[PDB]
């Protein structure tokens, strides 16, 4: 695993040492070639994962997320180099480190085999994130969000730990290959209700469930480009790899505890849905979506069932590369216009062309159009709740005729109608933007032929 | 053809009829089905017949790999690591090659249905049978594990069943 | 293109359903002053049209000359 | 349909339910009843994959049609005879079951008039 | 019905851009001798539509109407059908009598 | 949609707009065109019928019956014209509108082609620069201290100069631009 | 130039279907499955040479 | 939104609205691509009225004609060997009770 | 003397039908004049941005500012808790949560039960 | 082929359009026409509506009210 | 339906003018469908979607 | 293909065509420059009139305040003109 590792560490001295004019190609062409290098890791066994060493592990969940997370930050390098061009040297290379040690702390998460380093890991990629949204945003709120984001994941996730070190006070052992093959099951008791709650909602605030998802449309909207991509498309689904790995330790309990955040969730898909209808924001609508994605993972990993486990695999990965192509599309409109209202800036589809084809493709597989693997992720998710309930297909499909309309309004509103008359700085799209938006959808309409590459280990 | 089994993968005999006319009219479908074989057949069969010289020129093989037995879950200690994993992993290769079993029955099952056509549901009882049987057998085995299943709760559903049954059969026996 | 307008003195509601109104306004004490600016709707080519009736047998005439000729044709063939 | 204004606007009870019909045995009054004879075996019947619908006491002649069609089959226009054969064959079913259909009927009206004759004939 | 009623558009869209993208049937006035292949052309789909006997839409729509008449059905279903059998031919009448009879009622440039 | 709007409309423009809806409605139900003339001429001899009438309360009365029945005996469906704003081809070739500064974004070998065109945009622009001060002090001095009071704008009064604010009123797309 | 459309755009792809299906497709089982031809009496079979016996002397009502 | 001029010479002609001018606080749902408040000929709760009589009535005489078929005088279809025991689901080791067929 | 129209929400009276055309005061022609005046002075601050040759970029629109603003930002600094914003709050927020949670347990127990005795005719389930 | 506006005229014809038109208006009625007197069964029947009323009891086995 | 279609049709050529009955009203107003489903539906939602599960 | 490019000699003509056509109106005291007021002696329903007429002709609605100020047949060339954007 160390032969991913150690690149991503000499990225940063490579960076520190480049010149005033070539850090942004050196840093995209070697963070590149170590996504090719990640790429290795999807040669899974089909019994039991591979186990690099008493540290470092990786299994057929956490595989596509390395692979994401390394192939992101390319992505993150080419939108920031942008808006960042009037910075200075030594800023320009403090943000460029900021995303080196993100990515770093996420590919020792994403593989760590015990729960203190996970912990540990998945905790300190709060710094990275908070340094970049308080120093880099752009509006006055950027401060206040970022305490919404500091303090949500905390207060959830502090309680977390004085779990975990008495699970290894009572079992001997954090090691989850351990923990998976000496399970036993969790008796009824107060005690036993609140150590499930210790263990879980750590990962319900950062998916974020319904309630508790205050923090996010603060965080993605005075987010620059960068964080907002890095928040939506990973950041995200740490709250659902931990709550995949840890639901073992908490059955039957599950059976129980579940109902309330199910409730949440399945009517959560309905209020988050509807908000994006009356949304006056573009990157503001991107977020709730999310939310309302998120939703669905969270009632796939709380039913407990195999065909759950790989629809909410799948609806990670296509929801992360989905929500940064989003994102990306709506920042190239606000670096034209400065501004985040949708209705400012119309009629683009006339002006430009191949953006609005852009936005079209995102918008599609947004509104999971078949054979896209968010529609393979939904749908599984779909027939995994009608096994658990008939009743469901009630809600989850009424979503989905929401989340058709919300997209293809997004679309309607900026693309189509006429041009607003009074703007006339709209230039052409520049080859940066077009790269990045191709390399958003091309892997996405890729992974539509090898499914079974991102359905998880229950494939 | 020789790829495949035709004891695993049976079909009946392939009766069909001999061609018997009526009317003096020529048969398109005929003079169709000639003109496919001398332009579209013969280059075919010709270039498949030189990729075939060409991979007898080089004839290399692959092997199918044998696993031996080792104890199940039911002969390993409770805090004994090695055994259980060893258990467990042999475990999982038998439900994977129980999964494929169903599939081939299922595939038995809708060949038959395509093939008898208008009599599926009369010529394609044996199929249903099977199916029906094979289904039974792994419902009975592996369903409501649910996610996070392993050989230990396999044990505890057989036990659970083994002890339900015990309960019938002595309620039976006291009348 | 090259063309020019036809003269505007030739547009008479004269024999055209126009004058029926003319009289069923004078009747009234009333004029239509843009009588005359109708009537080229009722004067060339468009001065006769055909019933509903008469436009479904459009080739009626015709195809039944031929179903009669062939059948004459076909029953006397049969006789042989 | 008349027969449905006179069972929906008249007496129901003097005519019959075609969801619960027959209501008398086959030789209530009928001395001696033949079966009704099928030509096509179940074999072939099977082999020519006919409809489960199309699987009547008719069966022989569509299976002679069918035949037809397949060895003329570029003169579309030729089995005139093996259609008509067919279509007379389910014509006389058809008649058969009408037949059915008014034996029930009056077999009701004489049932029950029966019935009210031998009451009325017990008022005193 | 793929034949008949996609000529038909064909008819109706060729008669709108002659009619200069005119759709309103009240500006349509007598194209029975303007536009004689198109008008042959929708006189014939309207009869087929209509169920004119030996045309493409008897061999199915006659038959359905006779295989609904002799089934165990609604009654009331029935009675919708024939009402709406009776409301084709009415609409349909409708399309030819202000689309190509009477008198022209389009703007004079032709 | 050229004219600038007046604070209200007097009685005598409410009486001809509700002549003209009543005769586009009664053209709407009758279809053929001498039933139209003959209905139209009654119409016009309807309205003709108080044509001198002074006593404002009485003509205000009148207006608001002949509004209450058109609105009752209005068609459902009345005829639009196409590219009226409720007709078929309202807004159809809005997609084709491109505005001419982005014309200024082709790339120099666009540019290349089309010279004599972009000779002609050159002096269009310079003409526009070198005109539009003098528009400015004009609006300056011919508005009212407090402010505009309509939305009217005065023409040139001098020899050399053009109608202030002129550049997006003559340099509109087209009707029909592809 | 006279036919090269129908060559290019027809020849061509019904090659590679037909090499794709035959030596590829049908390699495995059940991937092609086909109706069963109808039997009528009086037929002949191509396989066995059997010969379907006639249906049972109609009652003949002409 | 629909119900503003369409002969104005509006700012944001396809809005509908000018520069500067107070915006609604519901303009997103009167966008005139969304819900719509124009006045119509028929007047509201009258349109109800009838739609809601239109569909009561229809589904009333369906329920009618489902307590009402309409049939034909004929009895049931007969089919030869045991109603087609055999080909309707199978079972051969069961010889059901014979459903027997007579001339009439 | 005609069946008369009335208004609704989604079916707005028409400005031929409103009385208040129909009833004109020197204010009402003064506030009418007021209004043209304020319209009108702003198209001109509008056109005389809108047509300058040196302006490149956005006019920006301070009613747009304002509306997005009020929608979004402004909305808490002026809430206070009363009866009816608790009370619909309460509904809105608690009760669906409830009802769900009432339905799907419900429908889980009845499930559960049907399983215990076993009745529901299960076969073919293997997939989950 | 090349025809001018006619600015309230009857607008000019070619020949080909409108023997087309009559061709296959004549073709319609004609392939009508034979269908009928071929395939006469097809609209007024083939077999006739037999009348219960005409059944006698002995063919459906009635006894004479008396059993 | 022919003939009926075809005689109201003819009807239409008479110097007669009458206003519309609420059969023909209901008739051409696609049964006032679209004139309720489409505005009440719709503003229900999009007004609950704003006042209540964003506000 | 579609309609010709219709000219301002065409609008003329086509305007003066359907004036001469109306009856209140003398063919030979018509001139382009001829005011509906002053030199024909109409009033304001004839002018609505001679606007629906226009409309009908060209088969395009004139809006009403717009249609209000044209008062001789120049005025209405000009606006139709303006519409269609005819140049010569
Ligand atoms: C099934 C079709 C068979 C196709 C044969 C193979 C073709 C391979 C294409 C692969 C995808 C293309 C890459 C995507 C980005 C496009 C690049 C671009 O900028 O275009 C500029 C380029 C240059 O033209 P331009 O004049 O400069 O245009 C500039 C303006 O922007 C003007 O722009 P515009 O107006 O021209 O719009 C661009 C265009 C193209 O933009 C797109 O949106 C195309 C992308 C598809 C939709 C993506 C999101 C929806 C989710 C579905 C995901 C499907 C993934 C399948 C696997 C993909 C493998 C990579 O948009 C559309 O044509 C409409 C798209 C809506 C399609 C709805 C149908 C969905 C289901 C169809 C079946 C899918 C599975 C097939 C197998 C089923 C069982 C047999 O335009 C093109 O050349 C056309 C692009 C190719 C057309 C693709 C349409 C169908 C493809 C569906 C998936 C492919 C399956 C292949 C397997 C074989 C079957
Ligand atoms: C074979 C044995 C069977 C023999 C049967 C006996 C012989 C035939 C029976 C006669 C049946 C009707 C025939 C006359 C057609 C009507 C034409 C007409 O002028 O009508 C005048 C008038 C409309 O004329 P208008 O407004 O002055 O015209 C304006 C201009 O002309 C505007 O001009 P335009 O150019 O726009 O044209 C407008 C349009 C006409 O504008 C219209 O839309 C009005 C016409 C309505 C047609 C409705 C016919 C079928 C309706 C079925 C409804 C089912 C139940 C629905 C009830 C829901 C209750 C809420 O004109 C047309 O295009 C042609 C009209 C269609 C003619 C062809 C119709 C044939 C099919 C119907 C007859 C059935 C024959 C086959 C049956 C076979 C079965 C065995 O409508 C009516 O007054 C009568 C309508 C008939 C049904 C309405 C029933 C009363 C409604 C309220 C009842 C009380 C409800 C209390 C509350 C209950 C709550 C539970
Ligand atoms: C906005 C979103 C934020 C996140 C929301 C998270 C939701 C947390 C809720 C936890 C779900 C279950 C917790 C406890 C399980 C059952 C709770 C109770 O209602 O059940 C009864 C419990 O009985 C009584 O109700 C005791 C609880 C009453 C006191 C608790 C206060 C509940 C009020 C709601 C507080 C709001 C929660 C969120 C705080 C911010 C069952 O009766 P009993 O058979 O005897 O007990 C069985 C449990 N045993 C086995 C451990 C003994
Ligand atoms: C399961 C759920 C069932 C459905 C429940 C109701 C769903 C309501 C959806 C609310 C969506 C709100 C936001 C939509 C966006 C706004 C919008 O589209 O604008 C309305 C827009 C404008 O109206 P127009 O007439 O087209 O144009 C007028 C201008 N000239 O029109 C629409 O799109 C309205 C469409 C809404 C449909 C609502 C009615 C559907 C309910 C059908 C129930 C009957 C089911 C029958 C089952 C059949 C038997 C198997
Ligand atoms: C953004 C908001 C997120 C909110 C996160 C906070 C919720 C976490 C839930 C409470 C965490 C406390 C659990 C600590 C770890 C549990 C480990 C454990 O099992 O210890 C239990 C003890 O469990 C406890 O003591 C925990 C009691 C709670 C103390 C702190 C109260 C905090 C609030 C609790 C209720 C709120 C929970 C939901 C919060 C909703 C937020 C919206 C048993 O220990 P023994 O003494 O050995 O007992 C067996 C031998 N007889
Ligand atoms: O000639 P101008 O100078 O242009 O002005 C003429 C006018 C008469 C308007 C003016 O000079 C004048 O003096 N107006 C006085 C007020 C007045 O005339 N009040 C009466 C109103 S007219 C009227 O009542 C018309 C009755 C017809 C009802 C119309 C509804 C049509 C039914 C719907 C058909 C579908």
């Amino acid at each position: 695993m160390l032969k991913i590792i150690i690149p991503t560490t000499m990225l940063l001295p490579m960076t520190w040492m480049s010149k005033h004019n070539m850090i942004w190609i050196n840093a995209t062409v070697h963070s590149l070639l170590i996504s090719l290098i990640s790429l290795s890791l999807l040669n899974q066994l089909g019994e039991n994962s591979l186990n690099f060493s008493l540290t470092f592990f990786s299994d057929s969940l956490s595989a596509p997320l390395l692979v994401l997370t390394t192939w992101l930050l390319p992505l993150m390098l080419m939108a920031s180099q942008s808006h960042l061009s009037k910075e200075t040297t030594t800023r320009k290379k403090l943000y460029i480190t900021m995303l080196i040690l993100l990515q770093l702390f996420l590919i020792m998460t994403f593989t760590a085999t015990e729960l203190i380093l996970f912990y540990i890991l998945f905790e300190a990629t709060l710094v990275p994130t908070l340094i970049i949204i308080t120093r880099w945003g752009n509006q006055t709120e950027r401060l206040n969000a970022g305490l919404y984001f500091l303090f949500y994941t905390l207060a959830g996730s502090l309680p977390l730990l004085v779990a975990l070190v008495y699970i290894q006070n009572t079992t001997g052992s954090l090691n989850f290959l351990i923990i998976h093959y000496w399970s036993h099951p969790l008796s009824n008791s107060w005690s036993n209700i609140f150590m499930w709650l210790a263990c879980i909602m750590a990962f319900m605030v950062k998916m974020p469930l319904y309630g508790l998802h205050l923090w996010l449309p603060k965080a993605h909207v005075e987010a620059p480009i960068a964080g907002s991509m890095v928040l939506a498309a990973v950041l995200l689904k740490l709250g659902g790899y931990g709550m995949m790995r840890i639901t073992t330790i908490l059955n039957p309990l599950t059976n129980y505890m579940a109902y309330p955040f199910l409730m949440l969730s399945m009517w959560g898909m309905i209020m988050t849905s509807s908000i994006c209808l009356r949304q006056t924001d573009l990157k503001s609508l991107i977020a709730y979506s999310s939310v309302s994605h998120m939703a669905l993972v969270i009632v796939a990993i709380m039913i407990q069932t195999p065909w759950s486990f790989m629809g909410a695999t799948a609806l990670m990965i296509a929801h992360g590369l989905t929500s940064s192509m989003l994102f990306c599309l709506a920042n190239t409109n606000y670096e034209r216009v400065h501004s985040r209202t949708m209705i400012l800036a119309r009629g683009l589809q006339t002006l430009l062309p191949l953006m609005a084809t852009w936005w079209l493709v995102a918008s599609l597989t947004n509104l999971a159009l078949p054979p896209s693997i968010n529609l393979i992720g939904e749908l599984f998710i779909i027939t995994a709740s009608f096994s658990w309930s008939n009743i469901t297909i009630i809600l989850m499909g009424m979503n989905m005729m929401i989340t058709a309309l919300y997209s293809l309004y997004m679309l309607i509103t900026t693309q189509r109608g006429k041009y607003t008359h009074h703007i006339n700085n709209i230039k052409p799209s520049f080859t940066r933007e077009n790269a990045l938006m191709a390399l958003h959808i091309l892997p996405l309409l890729l992974l539509t032929l090898n499914p079974k590459m991102i359905l998880g280990p229950l494939y | 053809p020789d790829s495949w089994d035709k004891d695993v993968y049976p079909e009946p005999p392939r009766r069909t009829p001999a061609p018997a006319p009526q009317t003096s009219l020529p048969n398109p479908v005929t003079y169709l089905t000639k003109i496919f074989d001398l332009l579209v057949d013969r280059p075919v069969t010709l270039a498949r017949e030189f990729i075939e010289q060409q991979h007898a020129k080089n004839r290399y093989y692959y092997y199918h790999r044998e696993f031996r037995r080792v104890p199940d879950i039911t002969e390993c200690e409770e805090k004994d690591i090695l055994c259980m994993f060893e258990a467990e992993m042999q475990w999982r290769r038998d439900y994977k090659v129980d999964q494929e079993i169903v599939n081939i029955i299922q595939e038995r099952l809708k060949a038959c249905q395509q093939r008898e056509g208008e009599s599926y549901r009369q010529n394609c009882a044996k199929e249903l049978e099977q199916f029906t049987q094979v289904s039974k057998a792994f419902q009975d085995r592996y369903s409501d594990l649910g996610a996070h299943y392993s050989a230990r709760k396999c044990l505890a559903k057989q036990k659970q069943r083994m002890l339900a049954e015990r309960k019938a059969a002595k309620e039976a026996a006291a009348a | 293109s090259k063309m020019e307008l036809p003269d505007y003195k030739q547009w008479k509601i004269e024999g055209t359903p126009l004058e029926t109104v003319q009289e069923k306004l004078a009747a009234r004490g009333l004029r239509d002053p843009w009588g005359r600016n109708e009537a080229w709707r009722y004067s060339g080519g468009f001065a006769n049209n055909v019933s509903f009736v008469g436009a479904l047998l459009k080739g009626f005439k015709w195809g039944f000359a031929a179903f009669v000729v062939a059948v004459g044709a076909e029953y006397y063939l049969e006789s042989q | 349909g008349a027969h449905l204004a006179r069972r929906y606007l008249g007496d129901a009870s003097k005519e019959p339910d075609p969801l619960r019909m027959p209501t008398f045995p086959p030789d209530y009054g009928f001395p001696e009843r033949k079966e009704r004879e099928m030509v096509a075996t179940q074999q072939e019947m099977n082999d020519a994959q006919l409809m489960l619908q199309q699987r009547d006491y008719c069966a022989h002649y569509l299976i002679q049609l069918l035949k037809c069609k397949r060895d003329s089959f570029p003169n579309f226009l030729a089995c005139k005879h093996e259609q008509h054969d067919w279509d007379y064959c389910e014509h006389l079913d058809y008649v058969k079951r009408m037949k059915e259909f008014e034996r029930e009927r009056r077999l009701l009206q004489r049932k029950k008039r029966r019935e009210q004759r031998e009451a009325e004939m017990a008022r005193g | 019905h793929a034949f008949f009623k996609a000529m038909l558009f064909m008819c109706s869209g060729s008669i709108i851009h002659s009619l200069n993208d005119e759709q309103d049937i009240r500006k349509m006035g007598g194209l029975y001798k303007a536009m004689p292949f198109t008008t042959t052309a929708l006189i014939i789909g309207s009869l087929a539509l209509t169920g004119m006997p030996y045309l493409t839409g008897f061999y199915s729509k006659d038959l359905i109407i006779e295989a609904v008449n002799m089934s165990y059905t609604n009654a009331w279903a029935l009675l919708m059908t024939l009402i709406a059998t009776s409301l084709t031919a009415a609409y349909s009448t409708r399309i030819i009598f202000f689309a190509f009879l009477g008198k022209p009622r389009f703007p004079p440039l032709v | 949609a050229f004219s600038a709007p007046a604070a209200y409309l007097t009685h005598q423009q409410k009486v001809l707009r509700l002549y003209k809806r009543a005769l586009r409605h009664l053209e709407s139900w009758c279809v053929h065109r001498d039933k139209y003339r003959y209905f139209a001429c009654l119409m016009r001899a309807r309205f003709d019928e108080h044509k001198n009438e002074k006593d404002m309360v009485k003509a205000t009365q009148l207006l608001r019956q002949a509004e209450e029945e058109f609105w009752y005996g209005q068609h459902p469906q009345p005829y639009i014209f196409p590219e009226s704003p409720g007709g078929t081809s309202y807004e159809r070739y809005e997609c084709y509108k491109v505005p001419e500064w982005c014309l200024d974004d082709w790339h120099p070998s666009e540019k290349a082609m089309y010279p004599d065109y972009f000779a002609k945009r050159e002096q269009w622009k310079r003409l526009r620069r070198e005109s539009w001060e003098r528009e400015v002090k004009q609006l300056q001095e011919e508005t009212p201290p407090g402010g505009p009071r309509t939305e009217a704008l005065p023409p040139a009064r001098k020899e050399g100069d053009l109608p202030p604010l002129w550049w997006h009123i003559v340099t509109r797309p087209r009707e029909r631009p592809m | 130039r006279h036919s090269i459309f129908a060559v290019t755009h027809v020849l061509i792809p019904v090659w590679i279907i037909h090499y794709y299906l035959k030596y590829h497709v049908t390699a495995k089982p059940y991937t092609v499955v086909e109706r069963k031809p109808r039997i009528f009496p009086g037929d002949t079979i191509l396989e066995t040479g059997e010969v379907i016996p006639l249906m049972k002397e109609f009652p003949d009502q002409h | 939104q629909q119900e503003r001029d369409p002969w104005y010479d509006w700012d944001h002609p396809d809005l509908r609205l000018n520069w500067g001018e107070p915006i609604h606080w519901d303009l997103d749902m009167y966008i005139r691509n969304r819900v719509d408040t124009s006045p119509t000929p028929v007047s509201w709760n009258t349109m109800c009225k009838h739609l809601f009589g239109f569909v009561a009535f229809m589904l009333f005489m369906f329920w009618v004609g489902e307590i009402y078929p309409s049939y034909q005088p004929v009895g049931p279809k007969q089919y030869p060997y045991n109603d087609l025991y055999l080909e309707r689901g199978g079972d051969p080791t069961k010889e059901p009770e014979p459903v027997v067929h007579y001339e009439i | 003397s005609f069946p008369k129209y009335k208004p609704s929400r989604l079916a707005t009276l028409p400005a031929t039908l409103d009385p208040a055309e129909y009833d004109i005061s020197p204010e009402t022609r003064k506030a009418q004049a007021e209004r043209l005046a304020i319209r009108s002075r702003l198209k001109r601050e509008y056109l005389l941005q809108y047509n300058d040759p040196n302006r490149l970029g956005v006019i920006e629109d301070p009613a747009l500012i304002r509306w997005t603003y009020a929608r979004s930002a402004n909305i808490y600094p002026n809430f206070r808790p009363t009866p009816k914003t608790s009370l619909l709050g309460a509904l809105f927020g608690i009760g669906p949560l409830f009802f769900w949670y009432y339905v799907f347990k419900t429908d889980r127990d009845k499930k559960e039960k049907l399983i215990q005795e076993g009745k529901l005719d299960q076969t073919f389930n293997i997939s989950y | 082929v090349h025809i001018e506006p006619r600015y309230r005229q009857f607008p000019q014809l070619t020949r080909s359009q409108l023997i087309q038109a009559e061709f296959f208006s004549a073709t319609m009625w004609f392939w009508i026409l034979w269908r009928f007197w071929h395939d006469s069964d097809a609209v007024l029947g083939h077999f006739p509506y037999p009348d219960p009323s005409q059944w006698t009891d002995e063919e459906l086995g009635i006894l004479p009210d008396d059993e | 339906g022919f003939m009926l279609a075809l005689e109201l049709n003819n009807t239409t050529y008479y110097l007669k003018f009458k206003y519309p009955s609420q059969t023909y009203k209901f008739s051409n107003m696609l049964g006032y469908y679209p004139s309720i489903m489409h505005r009440l539906p719709t503003y229900h939602n999009l007004s609950m979607s704003q006042k209540s599960a964003s506000s | 293909s579609d309609a010709p490019p219709l000219t301002l000699e065409a609008i003329k003509d086509r305007v003066l065509y359907v004036l001469k056509l109306y009856d209140k109106i003398d063919p030979e005291k018509l001139s382009v420059n001829s005011h509906f007021m002053k030199d024909l002696g109409l009033d304001s329903l004839d002018q609505v009139e001679i606007i629906m007429a226009m409309e009908d002709e060209f088969g395009f609605e004139i809006p009403d305040i717009d249609a209000e100020k044209l008062m001789c047949p120049q005025e209405i060339v000009d606006y139709i003109a303006d519409k269609k954007d005819v140049y010569e």
